């Protein structure tokens, strides 16, 4: 009931007066529909950081306590709009029906609310499924320089998730969030129309935060995103939520902190920014069964500057989470797409998060390629070279190639088990280099259309079973048999 | 621009490590078996010494580089704390 | 009603107002300077309240001369500027001022500079590539028509000569309306740019808003609102397609912080305002097109000290379709435009929208210059006899087409006496595909620089000897 | 008597109290959210004393839906953790609440998280050897007892299973216990750990104290010292030998420089708490043997961008006996405990505290080690053919000795079910002084994996 009045107002901050029963993160009211956040509570006024349209807040104004936390409404009619950090559609489709609301800051499942994360989430980009897997519950960041592909890594796991999402089983599904903070528009846009293209909308909500919004706005958009994610996954639905970027975040609430006057630390930033994203990332976790088993996966994105992952905030978050990507502009530039620097990304979860038959076949990935970057300033040579050596040369170029992968084609993991079999039993050493990547594709093609019960034995299984195994040999003999190279040479035997 | 260029420094001399290195073992491999990569010798085994005195020199300089790179990294640090506290400072 | 001048620093103004009578934020107040050397209308703009009828203004004008207690008034609105048609062929300041003609545009409709940014469901991403002509720009930083360019580089790299280039090549033609900002820019540029569009008869076509480098923080802060108004107005109102040049943008940021520690803002990192983000991302939204409605904007974005990194240029990046980077390194070779092909970037460059053609003859291009900086360094401390045979070969593949991205543009006519050239985009596409496959490889590196075409390639190898 | 809270901002709180009844410094206040949705009670621990009968504390908890005004009790006393045999084979936070059974410990007594080191006189001025009975620890880099032991491994090199290990000895050798301190505890971590030690029946011998990573600084600031007074306690009132684990002490560093910050502190170099020396000081001199039992810490230390005169992992250092690396490259080859014996090392192992015999033993192995690694680009690339008949001698050697330096775990007994062993000092020295020698050298490389003393490499070699 009670009315506070601003006294001063700058820069999206308005302190109020008044107030004396005001929570601390209370949503205020001011007049003409702007709503704020109460932040600094002192015995002189609150400072409340406006969540848009700064500019009609006036010295005198009267300002109502809603008596709430901030909040959000979730639930499934989020599916396929795009949204505002308070929930707001700004797709221009219409009302969003609610299931309910949730906190943003309702607390983490606890220590003894979790279970190991032992279910893959395949993301379809070979490199990551495995070098660096993924499972349900994790934290995996995408960290790197400016263009390096993080969106697109990103985006292809969100389309990777359609197949599972045509089963009808909740157990397999994956409802996807995409958190854009400071993003502008079109490209939020674009984002929206790829995932459309792919078929992805039908299961993605976007929580966008352009680059116009208030800092305020910036600063909840992974909160928000987060909460809707949350209701899923106490509901037994398994949750991946991307965040792009959390740079942008920490750059929004520093400035927040800035104008609210809090003690600066490194780099300008208050002394909770670790805590920001440490509570963040800490609500995608794997439930135990009891609480329905639901999980969320977790994928924020850091941008560094020249490479600096020792900077702050990706220092923090590198902490945080549970592996890393790292994503470099030399190998983008190389043409390693997607430009994953395979020997410092890791994922703690490692072999946990991955179906047998991947684990089988991805087992010499690491030191294949750890022996190809030894050996790398012997190709010059190739000569008075160890004949073990020179295969591992041979092989280990190769596998890079089998790495490679064109954007927005994620592929099914019973795919990449058998393109990392032709990678790493040697199927791919007969064929030029240059030609893996279409050799891979083909084939890949060829079983599909002929000998589709390779691929639905390793999906119904999760192994790639003697029989299956021999089975697709021969139909690798075969159709190198009928392959053309580019230099026009034999890739028989 | 002072840790730009020693990090460009730290590439460079890593570059130059590894293709000395590579160097030494082939000169290595071609003594069990023109180009002025062989030390005193004008003035394979001779390009062998030079190249393992060339790598481990550019390894020296690796580990000095990244001493200088990191002493440039802390007092960036501490430069830029110093004029953000000094301003908030002045406004309070 | 009227306020009274408390506190004058610099270009910030504390303004007293009865009870009931503080302005607005963003409003512009007037107060007078009466002192006769100097004497002027001061336009200050609201930047905060106080408290206790307190606002803090920032001042459009120099403040020199300003009394404490003089009388200030609310004129009621914010700043705004003459829209229409009219503005078109004429040079204003960042309050609307026409300073080729005082006193024009006065009776036009005025438009608010402050203004939210189109509604998210209005915005459509474009996708249609915008030619130009420039070997390297055309080939490896596909413009986009109705997209967000932008040229980053340190000072004195090129961006401004680039600018004068795209206006030569793309708003001679344009069928449209073109505004050009120059904000915090050279005055001396600015008398160049305008007697250079007359020259042309593009000024007809063009508004032009200047407030440049000489003038207070407020001005800077505010031009290039004013500018973009004026655009805006063009996009939204008589439904033609624009073309917006902004010269520099990065001056919008650096009056920010000029004056954010006088309006009691704690300093971030770098020295930056805390709000450099915010007020960025405000005025750049606001520069777009939508459905249907066309706005192709190109922004020169100064990068301080050539430092990426720079919070400035960083927080940049993200509101760019394309985005052009000059290096110096590639400057201090001679090799103009500046371009760094490895650290520019387009959001077209994809077969989908060039053509598996253009595309993969841009990806080996980027290959082998990326494979030529890694070698660098061996080539100097070790000389280039210690590569391999076939590194021998991309080395000198690599030099060659360093150089071939070279060109002679038509606004670098008077820094080089030799007229600009034109390639189409076809004949790039070729040229270069030939260049990564080593048929241009017996030729002198010296017949590539600063050229068109293969014609101009033919000609300077002819000139030095050897055959094309 | 009560207080009221004045200011709030983020997690720190400004509490008013009567003229005679200002709290302590880092006494623990009470207050409570009475909001349904994030209902609970805060924890403040005293920070400062601002003059006007005020207090700044830090919130050990998210002060969301805190209010102006609301009461405020003071406890009497700092942070006070459960001590005692109860603790073990439970998990507590950092204010001493159990997480996997809420409200078992209330009854306990309780310690003061807040104590002094031991007095001079009362330290032992003569450094001594822990022996763990572990080949590669004993042998190379010898731990001290009540030393403090770096542990550095990234993911997937046996850093878990050699904490078992460490938990397992403790136990059953010395009749000690375990305390594990998670400093930044990652969550889905903590789970994962307290199920694995259940499974592999160690919990009943470790007490686990998590201060999360999604906390405010100030638990994580205060975990350490939490799980350092329960070892105390073990230490000086149970007469036991403690194993203390940190992971993380630089989280532990990073949250003392977050709690610098947020009470307005100027940062010192590099952004760190003007206050680093002393805090790392106060933890690290607290864990010392006294009284003829000891407490001895392994704690896992991030560096900062891998610069070691950073000052956190210089700070760090300065109290540290050894360093334990574990290596990729040796877990790569099957060789338990991955063990880095080139790149780990000791301040303990030289002839005035192992004896001239042990010194020169780890010495030549590690000669023969390092000759062994210089060799093997060599031998990767050209190929073993290339080498000296002596060189060739020499790799021989040497790959057996660095194959016997691997054990059969006792913490590895769940994985292959062969149980562990323990290899008394002297005949790990007399061992490998046999092996540099060469007079193991005919038997088969792979009789030298994961076995104990000389009489099990007998056995393995008749067995093969
Ligand atoms: N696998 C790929 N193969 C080819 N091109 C790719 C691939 N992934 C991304 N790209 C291209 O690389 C460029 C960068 O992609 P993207 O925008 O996703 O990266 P980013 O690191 O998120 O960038 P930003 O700094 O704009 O946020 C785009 O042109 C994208 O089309
Ligand atoms: N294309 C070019 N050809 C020859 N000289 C050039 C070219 N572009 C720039 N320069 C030289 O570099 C200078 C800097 O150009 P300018 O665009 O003014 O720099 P800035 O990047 O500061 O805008 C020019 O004045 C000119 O002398
Ligand atoms: N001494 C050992 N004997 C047998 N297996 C081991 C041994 N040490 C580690 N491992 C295996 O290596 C894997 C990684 O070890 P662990 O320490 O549990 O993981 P992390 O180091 O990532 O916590 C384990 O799954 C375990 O099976
Ligand atoms: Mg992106
Ligand atoms: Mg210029």
């Amino acid at each position: 009931e009670e009315i506070g009045t601003v006294i001063d107002a700058g820069d999206g901050i308005a302190h109020v007066e008044g107030l004396p029963s005001v929570m601390t993160q209370e949503l205020l009211e001011f007049p003409g529909g702007v709503l704020g956040v109460a932040l600094n509570l002192d015995e002189h006024s609150v400072g409340a950081v406006i969540l848009g349209e700064f500019e009609k807040i006036e010295e005198g104004q009267q300002v109502k306590r809603t008596g709430e936390v901030l909040s959000v409404p979730v639930g499934d009619a989020f599916l396929g709009r795009v949204v505002n950090p308070l929930g707001q559609p700004i797709d221009g489709q219409g009302d969003i029906a609610a299931e309910t609301r949730r906190a943003l800051e309702l607390q983490a499942p606890s220590v003894v609310q979790r279970q190991s994360v032992s279910e893959p989430l395949q993301t379809g980009i070979k490199a990551i499924d495995a070098m660096t897997p993924i499972g349900r519950g994790q934290r995996q960041l995408i960290i790197g320089d400016r263009k390096t592909g993080k969106t697109a890594v990103c985006v292809d796991t969100i389309l990777n998730q359609r197949e599972a999402w045509l089963t009808g089983d909740p157990k397999q599904q994956v409802r996807c969030v995409y958190v854009a903070i400071g993003q502008k528009g079109t490209t939020i846009a674009s984002v929206k129309r790829a995932l459309e293209e792919g078929g992805a909308m039908e299961y993605t909500t976007i929580v966008a935060a352009p680059a116009s919004d208030a800092a305020g706005f910036k600063w909840l958009a992974p909160y928000t995103g987060s909460a809707i994610g949350q209701h899923w996954m106490y509901n037994g639905k398994h949750v991946l939520i991307v965040f792009d970027d959390l740079s942008k975040q920490a750059d929004a609430y520093r400035a927040i902190s800035l104008l609210l006057r809090r003690p600066p630390g490194r780099e300008a930033f208050p002394g909770d920014v670790f805590y920001l994203h440490s509570r963040l990332l800490e609500r995608c976790a794997k439930l135990s069964d009891e609480l329905g088993g639901g999980s969320m996966t977790g994928l924020p994105i850091i941008e560094t500057k020249a490479n600096d992952i020792s900077a702050f905030i990706p220092t923090n978050v590198i902490s945080i989470t549970d592996g890393q990507c790292f994503l470099e502009s030399d190998l983008f530039n190389q043409g390693v797409r997607p430009a994953i620097n395979v020997g410092v990304s890791v994922s703690r979860v490692g072999g946990a998060a991955q179906i047998k038959a991947m684990k089988e076949v991805a087992g010499s990935l690491r030191l294949d390629l750890s022996q190809y970057r030894e050996l790398e300033a012997f190709a010059a040579f190739a000569s008075d070279l160890d004949a073990a050596s020179k295969a591992q040369l041979d092989r280990g170029a190769r596998l890079v190639e089998l790495l490679k992968q064109p954007q927005y084609s994620p592929l099914a993991v019973e795919e990449q088990v058998v393109a990392i079999f032709l990678g790493t039993q040697g199927h791919l050493d007969s064929v030029p280099v240059e030609d893996v990547q279409r050799f891979e594709s083909e084939l890949l093609e060829h079983v599909k259309a002929s000998h589709s019960d390779i691929f639905d034995g390793i999906r119904e299984t999760k192994k790639l079973s003697e029989e299956a195994e021999e089975k697709l040999v021969s139909v690798i003999n075969e159709f190198k048999k009928g392959f053309q190279a580019s230099d026009g040479s034999s890739v028989v035997v | 621009a002072t840790l730009r260029e020693l990090r460009g420094r730290i590439r460079s001399a890593g570059s130059i490590k590894k293709i000395t290195k590579a160097q030494e073992l082939i000169a290595t491999s071609r003594i069990a078996k023109d180009r002025g990569l062989c030390g005193a010798y004008n003035a394979s085994a001779s390009r062998r010494r030079a190249m393992k005195s060339a790598t481990d020199n550019a390894d020296d300089l690796i580990k000095a580089l990244t001493l200088a790179a990191n002493r440039e990294r802390q007092a960036q640090i501490t430069q830029e704390i110093s004029e953000i506290v000094g301003g908030a400072n002045a406004l309070a | 009603t009227a306020g009274r001048v408390v506190r004058i620093t610099g270009p910030v103004v504390d303004v007293e107002f009865p009870r009931g009578s503080v302005p607005e934020l963003f409003n512009a107040l007037h107060a007078e300077i009466t002192f006769g050397a100097l004497a002027k209308t001061l336009t200050l703009e609201v930047a905060q309240h106080l408290g206790d009828s307190l606002v803090r203004c920032i001042s459009m004008q120099p403040t020199d001369g300003l009394v404490r207690g003089v009388e200030v008034t609310d004129t009621g609105a914010s700043i705004s500027v003459p829209v229409g048609d009219g503005v078109k062929g004429h040079v204003f300041n960042a309050l609307g001022d026409c300073l080729d003609d005082p006193g024009y545009g006065k009776d036009f409709e005025h438009w608010s500079i402050h203004r939210k940014p189109p509604a998210f469901s209005d915005l459509e991403p474009r996708t249609e590539m915008l030619e130009t002509g420039l070997k390297v720009v055309d080939l490896l930083t596909p413009y986009v028509r109705g997209g967000k360019i932008a040229l980053f580089g340190g000072a004195g790299v090129g961006k401004t000569v680039l600018i004068q280039e795209m206006i030569n090549r793309i708003a001679r033609n344009f069928g449209g309306t073109s505004v050009f900002a120059g904000v915090g820019e050279r005055t001396r540029e600015g008398n160049d740019l305008w007697v250079e569009l007359a020259d042309a008869n593009v000024l007809k076509d063009t508004a032009l808003v200047f407030g440049q480098m000489d003038e207070p923080p407020g001005t800077r802060m505010r031009v290039a609102l004013s500018a973009l108004t004026m655009a805006e107005f063009f996009r939204d109102e008589q439904g033609q397609d624009v073309l917006l040049f902004i010269d520099n943008i990065f001056r919008f940021t650096q009056a920010g912080s000029e004056v954010s520690t006088l309006l009691g803002r704690m300093p971030s990192a770098v020295g930056y305002q805390p709000t450099l983000a915010d007020e960025m991302g405000e005025l750049q939204e606001r520069i777009t097109s939508t459905r249907g409605r066309s706005i192709t904007s190109m922004q020169a974005v100064y990068v301080p000290a050539d430092d990426y990194t720079d919070p400035a240029p960083a927080t940049t990046f993200a509101h760019l379709d394309a985005t052009t980077e000059l290096s110096r390194a590639v400057f201090s070779k001679g090799i103009f435009p500046a371009v760094d092909p490895l650290a520019s970037s387009s959001t077209i460059l994809d077969p989908a929208i060039v053509g598996d053609e253009h595309y993969r003859v841009a990806q080996e291009v980027i290959r082998i210059l990326q494979r030529y900086k890694d070698l660098q360094d061996i080539i100097a401390i070790l000389g280039i006899d210690e590569l391999s045979e076939e590194d021998k070969q991309l080395v000198n593949r690599a030099r060659r087409i360093e150089r071939f991205l070279s060109q002679n543009m038509m606004a670098a006519e008077q820094f080089t006496g030799q007229p600009g050239s034109t390639v189409p985009l076809k004949e790039t596409i070729e040229a270069f595909d030939k260049l990564t496959k080593g048929e241009f490889d017996h030729l002198p590196e010296q017949a590539f620089f600063l050229i068109g075409g293969l014609d101009d390639l033919a000609k300077k190898a002819e000139s030095l000897g050897a055959k094309l």
